[PDB]
RNA sequence: UAUAUCGGUAGGGGAGCAUUCCAGCGACGUAGAAGGGAAAAGGGCGACUUUUUCUGGAGUUUCUGGAAAAGCAAA
RNA sequence: UACCGAUGGAGUGAGGGCAUGGGUGCUAAGGUCCAUGUCCGAGAGGAGAAGAAUCCGGACCACCGGCUAAGGUCCCGAAA
RNA sequence: ACUGGAAAGUAUGGCCGAAGAGCAUGAAAGCUGCGUAUCCGACAUAUCCCUGAGUAGCGCGGGACACGAAUCCUGUGUGAAUGGCGGGGCCCAUCCCGUAAGGCUAAAUACUCCCGAGAGACCGAUAGUGAACCAGUACCGUGAGGGAAAGGUGAAAAGAACCUCGAACAGAGGAGUGCAAUAGACCCUGAACCCGUCUGCCUACAAGCGGUAGGAGCGCCAGGUGUGACUGCGUGCCUUUUGCAUAAUGAACCUACGAGUUACUGUUUGUGGCAAGGUUAAUUGUUAGACAAGGAGCCGAAGCGAAAGCGAGUCUUAAAAGGGCGCCAGUCACGAGCAGUAGACGCGAAACCAAGUGAUCU
RNA sequence: GCGGGGAACUGAAACAUCUCAUUACCCGUAGGAGAAGAAAACAAGUGAUUCCCUCAGUAGUGGCGAGCGAACGGGGAU
RNA sequence: UAAGGGCAGACGGUGGAUGCCUAGGCUCUCGGAGGCGAAGAAGGACGUGAUAAGCUGCGAAAAGCUGCGGGAAUCGGCACA
C-alpha cells in the first residue's frame, strides 16, 4: 500500500511511503491472531501458587481413635481434609504456563494484526523527531496534532530514543515499542498505530514474507 | 477482531469431563466406574502384561534372533528423484537440498533417462545398468 | 516420567512394514520326535499377533 | 484462585423452601425434609394431572346417568342411541346441560327417543 | 416441509447454567454497591435470570475470550 | 431397516420368575443344574382387595375431548 | 457550583508532568499530606646412572560399578618387573592407546536460618502457617510428646452530664453526643436451625410417609392473596441387591467444611501452521517478557532377512510366485478423551521397621 | 557437601533371588560452596574435571520376571 | 367454647452465616551474606519504671550512660493512664 506522510505539525509532507503488500494486505488469520495472543498471555504468567496437601501438614501420624469399640466413625491421624482444619486436596501447585507455538505460525499471527490496522485504517505514518530535553507537552502536542490523543496509541520507533521515551512515558493512553520488537499483542492492543519511516522501513525489512 | 472480541476457529476448543457432580450430568454417583471390585477403587491400576495369571503372550512366546552392533545402513535414493534433481545438473551426489553426513545407495525404481556422472557410497545392479544405458557413470566413492 | 518399554517383549516382537507385529511360533523347541512335519514347519514360520492381542502388545512395546 | 458460591449455594435452597410453605412441622422449614417432601409431592402431581381426566370424566357420566334416568332412560341407552344417530355433543357438554339447562337435555333425549 | 422417532440402571455421546479471578470493550454507585427480608415477572426446557420495595452503608457489573481451590443430602 | 472393516470410551462377567424339553431330588421345595423363548432386572399405566417378572399394555409435555384392551356393568365403585 | 454528616464524587473552568506509582485524608485526589520522577548528600566505621613395593599381579571370601560373578575396592594368604609395565568385556598372538603404585588447583554446579528490595489471572479469619489476637500459649501427659479457640463501635471517644423506676445501672425508659445508639462497649452487616408475641382462618366423632389433585365457607387487598369444611389418589429418602414400606445399611437439625487434581511420557481425536519436508532443545545477542539467532537431535523419505547382505524387491530353495512380508503426505503445535509413573477419587485397618521416652503404677 | 553404619512396610497380584533403597533414620566432620580434576583415558579419531540438552528407555542387565538402565559421539555453559 | 394445637403474615429473641475489609500467611525473583562462642554463645533465671508488671527494651550505670554526624519541636515503648 501507499501512505501519505505528516510532519509532527499534523501537516502532510508530500512525501509517501510503500508498505509491504505481503505484510500489510494478506488475509488475516483468527485463530492465528487467538492462539498468539493467548500466548503472550500465558508467557505473562507467574504461577506461584500453592496449598498444603495432606503430607506437608503439621500434624502427627498418631491414630486418633482405637479402630473399634468407641460407637463413632473411625479416624486415623489429625491431617485428614474431612477434618476441620486438615488437608486441602488437590489444591494448586505451582506451576509454568509457557507452551509452543510454531515460529512460523507467529509470523503469520503478526502479519494479520498488521493487515487488519492497516485495512481498518488505523496506520498513520510520521517524520522522525528527536528531543533535545525530555518534555510531556511536546508528546503531548505531537499526539493532539496526528489526532491520536483521545483513544489508545501505540507509536513505534526505530531505535531507543531516551528522550522521546521520557517524554511519552507519563502519558496515560501511549505506549511506545522498538520496530524489531513488534507483537501481536501489542499491535492489537492499541486502537491508533503511528510509524515513523525508518520504523516502516524496518518493518518492512525485517516482518516481510 | 481486536483483544475484545477474540474468537477461537469453530470445534479447536472443547469443555473438559468434569465427573462426580450430579445426577442431571450423567456422571456423578459411583463417576463412570460401575460398583464394585479392583477397578472401582481409588488407585487401581493395570498391570502391563497381566492377563489374570494366565501365562502372558509375552512369555508364551519365545525369544529369536539377535540385532547387528555394526550394522551399515544405507539411505536410499532412487533413479526418479535423481531426475527430478537433474531437471533443476549432470553431476549429482550434492544430495543437501537428503541426508546429513550419511551413506547413500542408489536403487532402480523409477528411470533416469539423461546422462549423468553419479558419485555415491552404493548401487545396485539395476541402478548401475540403466544409469550406462541412459549414458552415465558411477563414482562408488 | 518417560515410558518403559518391556524388555521381554522387545525381545520377542518386530515390527513390519505397514505396522504389523512379527512373532515366532511357540510351540517348537524341546519335544519334536511326536510331532508332525508339517507342524513342525509351521511353528517355524514366522506368523502375526493377533487382532485382539495387539494394542496389549503395543503397550508392552510402548505403543511403538 | 479461590472459588465458593456461597450465595448462589444458599440461594438456591432458600428458591426450594419458598415453595415448601405450608407444610406440616419439619417438613416446612428444614430444608432435607422439607426437600424430600416436595419432590415425592412432584410424583404425585404427575400422576394426578393424569387421573383429573378420569376423575371429571367419571363424574360427567354419574351427572348424565342421573338426567337420563330422570327422563326415562338409563346412560347405556342414552349413549347408544346418541352414538347411532351421530350427535357428536361430548359427555362435558352432556354433563352441563343436565345440570344447568334441562330443556335442552331433554331435547336432545327427545330426539333420540325414538 | 414431510415422515419417522423421543421408558430407562451400569455405561457412551451432545449442548448449556452458575461460581472466583484475568485481558479487552463498555457501564453503574452516598440522588445509595455488595450482602440480608418481602413481592412480581421470565426461560424450546432447565441449571438460573431480571425488576420493585424495606434493611444496609461501600463497592459492583455487561459482552467476548482466558484460567480454575468451579456446585453436597447421606461417608 | 442398521449388518460388517477399522479405530476412541465403556460397563458386565452374584442374576431371577414364568412357559416348554430334560437331568437331579421323593414326577418334594419360592430346591438345584442345562437348553429354547419371554418378562423383571433397567418398565411406569389398567384388571386381579392388597402381589417384581400371571392377564392387558411400552410413559416427549399439556388438555375439564373421543375410541378401545384385559376385565367388567346391584351398592361401596365407572357402566344393563 | 450541586448532592451530602463529611467531596477526593458529578458539572464547569485552569495548571504540572523526566512526577497520571502508592498510601492516608469524614466517599473514589496528578495539583490536601506523606510521597513519586529527577538531582544533590558522609565526621566516622565497614565492603569492593634415576623413574613412587608388601605395591602391579595371583588364590579364597565378599563389595561397588546400569549389571544379580570386564574395569575398580579388599578381610585373609601370597607376590614381580625396571627399556620395561597397564588397558582395549574373560584367554592367546598382532595392532593401537597410555605411563600406576606422590600432591595441589579457579569457573561453569547445589542451597537459604539471615539481610535488602521486589512480584503474583495465590489465601482472606472453620481460608491462608498450628499460630492475623494472650501461640508452640491455654490445656493434656511421669516423660518423650501432643496441641487449641480467639480479628471488625465510630470519621473522631465526641464511650451517654442530668432525670425516672429500682436496694442496686441488675436492667430499662428518657435526655444529650453522633449521619446513625435497632452504631452503647459480646458494639459493621446480622441468614438458618431453634424460641416467642400479636393478627387472620381452621380445629375437641376423629385413624396410616402428612403430600398431591379437586373444592365450599370465612378473611384481607381488584382479580390477586391467607386459611381450608368435605372428596379422590398416595407404604419417606439413600445405599446394597435376583428382589427392600421393609423388622437390611445410614442420618438429631441447621450453617460452614468435605472427595478424578497436577506433572511427565505415550496414544487417538477436533482444529490449525508449513509441506517433500516438518520442527528446534540446551543456550546466545539486543532491550528488557519481546524480537532475532541456535539444525545438535527427532520424525518422515524402502523394504525384506536372525544376520552377512540384497534391494521393489527380498526370505525360503538345486530351482520354480510354490509360499511369507513388502512396493504396485508427513510433521510440529493448541484443545479434548484415554493409559502408565507419581499418595493419583476420599476416608478406614490389623500390622512391619527405625530412633528415642518410661519401673513416681506394678 | 563429604564420610561411617543402615531398615521395613511395599512391588513381584503368595515369596526367598530381585525391589522398595546404596532411601528413612542414627553418627562424624568441612566450606562459602564442597566433591571431582590434568590420562598406566576413551575409542577403533578425540584429548583434565563439573553442570545442561541430546544420544536413549537405546546397548546391556534381570526367578531374562517385576524391574533396573549406561557410555561413545554431537550441541552448549565454563 | 377454644384447654391446647395447625398454617400464613408481621415483628422480636438467640446464634454468628454471608458481604465488605485486613499485612497475617503462601509461592517465588533479584542482589547480598552464609555463621555465633573461653574477650564466655545459643537458650534461660532473676531483676530493672513515679505508681503491680503481661509483653518490649535494658542489666546493680538496669524503658538506660558517652562521642561524632543528621535533623528541628516535641518527648518520656505497647496492653483505649
Ligand atoms: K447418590
Ligand atoms: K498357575
Ligand atoms: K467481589
Ligand atoms: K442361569
Ligand atoms: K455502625
Ligand atoms: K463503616
Ligand atoms: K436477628
Ligand atoms: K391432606
Ligand atoms: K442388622
Ligand atoms: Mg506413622
Ligand atoms: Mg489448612
Ligand atoms: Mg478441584
Ligand atoms: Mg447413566
Ligand atoms: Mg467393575
Ligand atoms: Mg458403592
Ligand atoms: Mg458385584
Ligand atoms: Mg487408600
Ligand atoms: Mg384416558
Ligand atoms: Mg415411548
Ligand atoms: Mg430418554
Ligand atoms: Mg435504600
Ligand atoms: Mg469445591
Ligand atoms: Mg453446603
Ligand atoms: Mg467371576
Ligand atoms: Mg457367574
Ligand atoms: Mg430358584
Ligand atoms: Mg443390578
Ligand atoms: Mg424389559
Ligand atoms: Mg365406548
Ligand atoms: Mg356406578
Ligand atoms: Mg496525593
Ligand atoms: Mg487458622
Ligand atoms: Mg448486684
Ligand atoms: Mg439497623
Ligand atoms: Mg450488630
Ligand atoms: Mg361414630
Ligand atoms: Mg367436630
Ligand atoms: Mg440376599
Ligand atoms: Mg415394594
Ligand atoms: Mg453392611
Ligand atoms: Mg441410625
Ligand atoms: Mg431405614
Ligand atoms: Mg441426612
Ligand atoms: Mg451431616
Ligand atoms: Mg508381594
Ligand atoms: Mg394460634
Ligand atoms: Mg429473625
Ligand atoms: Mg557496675
Ligand atoms: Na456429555
Ligand atoms: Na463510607
Ligand atoms: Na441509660
Ligand atoms: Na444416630
Ligand atoms: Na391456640
Amino acid at each position: 500500500m501507499e501512505l501519505s506522510v505528516y510532519n509532527i505539525k499534523g501537516e502532510d509532507t508530500g512525501k509517501k511511503v510503500v508498505l509491504d503488500d505481503s505484510i500489510f494486505a494478506i488475509e488475516p488469520n483468527d485463530h492465528a491472531i487467538y492462539l498468539d495472543v493467548k500466548q503472550y498471555m500465558a508467557n505473562q504468567r507467574q504461577g506461584t501458587h500453592k496449598a498444603k496437601e495432606r503430607s506437608e501438614l503439621s500434624g502427627s501420624t498418631r491414630k486418633l481413635i482405637r479402630q473399634k469399640g468407641s460407637g463413632g466413625a473411625r479416624r486415623g491421624d489429625i491431617n485428614s481434609p474431612l477434618l476441620s482444619g486438615g488437608a486441602r486436596v488437590f489444591g494448586p501447585r505451582p506451576r509454568n504456563y509457557s507452551f509452543k507455538l510454531n515460529k512460523k505460525l507467529k509470523a503469520l499471527a503478526r502479519r494479520s494484526a498488521l493487515s487488519y490496522k492497516a485495512k481498518n485504517n488505523e496506520i498513520i505514518v510520521v517524520e522522525d523527531f528527536n528531543f533535545d530535553a525530555p518534555k510531556t507537552k511536546a508528546f503531548k502536542a505531537i499526539s493532539a496534532a496526528l489526532k491520536v490523543g483521545e483513544k489508545k496509541v501505540l507509536y513505534v520507533l526505530p531505535e531507543v530514543n531516551k528522550n522521546v521515551y521520557l517524554s511519552a512515558r507519563n502519558l496515560p493512553n501511549t505506549n511506545l515499542i522498538l520496530a524489531n520488537l513488534i507483537n501481536t499483542y501489542t499491535v492489537l492492543a492499541s486502537k491508533n498505530l503511528v510509524l515513523t519511516e525508518r520504523s516502516v522501513a524496518v518493518v518492512n525489512e525485517l516482518f516481510k514474507a | 477482531m481486536n483483544l475484545s472480541s477474540l474468537k477461537p476457529a469453530e470445534g479447536a476448543v472443547k469443555s473438559r469431563k468434569r465427573i462426580g457432580r450430579g445426577p442431571g450430568s450423567g456422571l456423578g454417583g459411583t463417576s463412570t466406574r460401575g460398583h464394585k471390585g479392583a477397578k472401582s477403587r481409588s488407585g487401581y491400576s493395570k498391570k502391563i502384561g497381566f492377563e489374570g495369571g494366565q501365562m502372558p503372550i509375552q512369555r508364551r512366546l519365545p525369544k529369536f534372533g539377535f540385532k547387528n552392533i555394526n550394522r551399515v545402513e544405507y539411505k536410499p535414493i532412487n533413479l526418479s528423484v535423481l531426475q527430478t534433481l537433474s531437471e533443476a545438473s549432470v553431476e549429482d551426489l550434492i544430495a543437501a537440498g537428503v541426508s546429513r553426513n550419511s551413506l547413500v545407495k542408489i536403487l532402480a525404481n523409477g528411470t533416469v533417462t539423461t546422462a549423468l556422472t553419479v558419485e555415491a557410497h552404493a548401487f545396485s545392479k539395476t541402478a548401475e545398468e540403466a544409469i550406462v544405458r541412459a549414458g552415465g557413470s558411477v563414482v562408488k566413492l | 516420567p518417560k515410558l518403559k518399554t518391556n524388555s521381554g517383549a522387545k525381545k520377542r516382537f518386530a515390527l513390519t512394514g505397514t505396522g504389523k507385529i512379527k512373532r515366532k511360533h511357540a510351540f517348537k523347541s524341546h519335544i519334536l520326535t511326536k510331532k508332525t512335519k508339517k507342524q513342525k514347519r509351521n511353528l517355524t514360520y514366522f506368523s502375526t499377533v493377533h487382532k485382539v492381542d495387539e494394542n496389549a502388545v503395543k503397550q508392552l512395546l510402548c505403543l511403538r | 484462585p479461590r472459588s465458593v458460591n456461597h450465595v448462589a449455594s444458599r440461594a438456591k435452597r432458600k428458591r426450594i423452601l419458598k415453595l415448601t410453605r405450608g407444610y406440616f412441622g419439619a417438613r416446612k422449614n428444614v430444608w432435607t425434609v422439607a426437600k424430600n417432601t416436595w419432590e415425592k409431592g412432584l410424583t404425585y402431581a404427575y400422576r394426578d394431572r393424569k387421573s383429573k381426566k378420569r376423575n371429571f370424566r367419571a363424574l360427567w357420566i354419574q351427572r348424565i346417568n342421573a338426567a337420563a334416568r330422570l327422563e326415562g332412560m338409563s346412560y347405556s341407552r342414552l349413549m347408544g342411541a346418541l352414538h347411532a344417530n351421530g350427535i357428536e355433543i361430548n359427555r362435558k357438554v352432556l354433563a352441563d346441560l343436565a345440570m344447568n339447562h334441562p330443556e335442552a337435555f331433554r331435547a336432545i333425549v327427545a330426539k333420540v327417543k325414538n
